């Protein structure tokens, strides 16, 4: 079964930047592959067939090539309708299969620096022998940001569920991140702590049992 | 103009079934090869199986052959795609696709995409409790453990409107639903102020409320 590889997964780009994505075929393909666009949201958009072919109506700053197994697209002078993820797909042999993806990015404005507020078990939870730590992040760019959870100043790996990040209406992004414990577990610790690091920025919050 | 238009789709349980369908115009089906495609939230696309309207010929993915038949139809220019055996991981968007004629093996047209969710998890109205607070303070609601979403949260019932902020729920390993709300408030208010949020989840048919209070 003919395998696509898509490098790279992600890439943060400038509005005229010229912009190349690659896919290597596990094996012989000859020129049975296409390109396609993607939006949040929507279907995936036909960019360029037969690996060199341009398709209608599609701005001719896009262009398809091939060596060998590994193919190229590229994108002459980024525009921002070119925001977007792109997908190539060999057609060669049944099944047909696409790379995993190349995400391309707006290389955002000054950052933003993450609000971070923790705060700890309900009694209502506590009473039925649960208890959740609740770690909200909201009004940072860009959209990656690394959570940590400790207990007392040991890192805890186990029962976190954190969200990955979402735009909020302001364009900024959101997350969530639940630790989940048994009150005996709460008690059984000084404070705990989550730790949001962000753009080499990092903020702590804490939270104690005895008040 | 050439269309593809899909629908069904919807939350079904392990095991379960579904059909979904594409609704050709613009062209005739019986011209080209009709194609699924899939694609699992925050995924790639995943080929899933493939029908030559004219003969019937189908073809199907490793991953799909069993459970899953591709079908056509002429008269109603349409084809289908029925489900069974369903398991988790067929969660994903469904889209039709065709190639485009004679030698033309690019998918140049898709339908819209229509969502399909495989899930064991129960309907199950959420479990609320206040987050209490410690210029301003920060309290909220959580508002844990429901299937499916969605939910509505306001406060005051829609009359307290600065300073919310209702998060994304996370889908937890358990396969439900949490997600918190907070209100940012002046520290005078505290004590003082009636802070109530209102949730609401339509898919159980509950609505809940909960006062919060500072300790």
């Amino acid at each position: 079964d003919i395998q696509m590889t898509q490098s790279p997964s992600s890439l943060s780009a400038s509005v005229g930047d010229r912009v190349t994505i690659t896919c290597r075929a596990s094996q012989d393909v000859n020129t049975a592959v296409a390109w396609y666009q993607q939006k949040p949201g929507k279907a995936p958009k036909l960019l360029i067939y037969s690996a060199s072919f341009l398709y209608s109506g599609v701005p001719s700053r896009f262009s398809g090539s091939r060596s060998g197994t590994d193919f190229t697209l590229t994108i002459s002078s980024l525009q921002p309708e070119d925001f977007a993820t792109y997908y190539c797909q060999q057609h060669y042999t049944t099944p047909p299969t696409f790379g995993q993806g190349t995400k391309v990015e707006i290389k955002g404005q000054p950052k933003a620096a993450p609000s971070v507020r923790l705060f700890p078990p309900c009694s209502e939870e506590l009473q039925a022998n649960k208890a959740t730590l609740v770690c909200l992040i909201s009004d940072f760019y860009p959209g990656a940001v690394t959570v940590a959870w400790k207990a007392d100043s040991s890192p805890v790996k186990a029962g976190v569920e954190t969200t990955t990040p979402s735009k909020q209406s302001n364009n900024k992004y959101a997350a969530s991140s639940y630790l989940s414990l048994t009150p005996e577990q709460w008690k059984s610790h000084r404070s705990y702590s989550c730790q949001v690091t962000h753009e080499g920025s990092t903020v702590e919050k804490t939270v104690a049992p005895t008040e | 103009e050439v269309q593809l238009v899909e629908s069904g789709g919807g939350l079904v349980q392990p095991g379960g079934s579904l059909r979904l369908s594409c609704a050709a115009s613009g062209f005739n089906i019986k011209d080209t090869y009709i194609h699924w495609v899939r694609q699992a939230p925050g995924k790639g696309l995943e080929w899933v199986a493939r029908i030559y309207p004219t003969n019937g010929y189908t073809r199907y993915a490793d991953s799909v052959k069993g459970r899953f038949t591709i079908s056509a139809d002429t008269s109603k220019n349409t084809a289908y795609l029925q489900m069974n055996s369903l398991r988790a991981e067929d969660t994903a968007v469904y889209y039709c696709s065709r190639w485009g004629g004679d030698g033309f093996y690019a998918m140049d047209y898709w339908g819209q995409g229509t969502l399909v969710t495989v899930s064991s998890a129960s309907t199950k109205g959420p479990s609320v409790c206040p987050l209490a607070p410690s210029g301003t303070a920060d309290l909220g609601c959580l508002v844990k453990d429901y299937f499916p979403e969605p939910v509505t949260v306001s406060w005051n019932s829609g009359a307290l409107t600065s300073g919310v902020h209702t998060f994304p729920a996370v889908l937890q390993s358990s396969g439900l639903y949490s997600l918190s709300s907070v209100v940012t408030v002046p520290s005078s208010s505290l004590g003082t102020q009636t802070y109530i949020c209102n949730v609401n989840h339509k898919p159980s048919n509950t609505k809940v409320d909960k006062r919060v209070e500072p300790k």
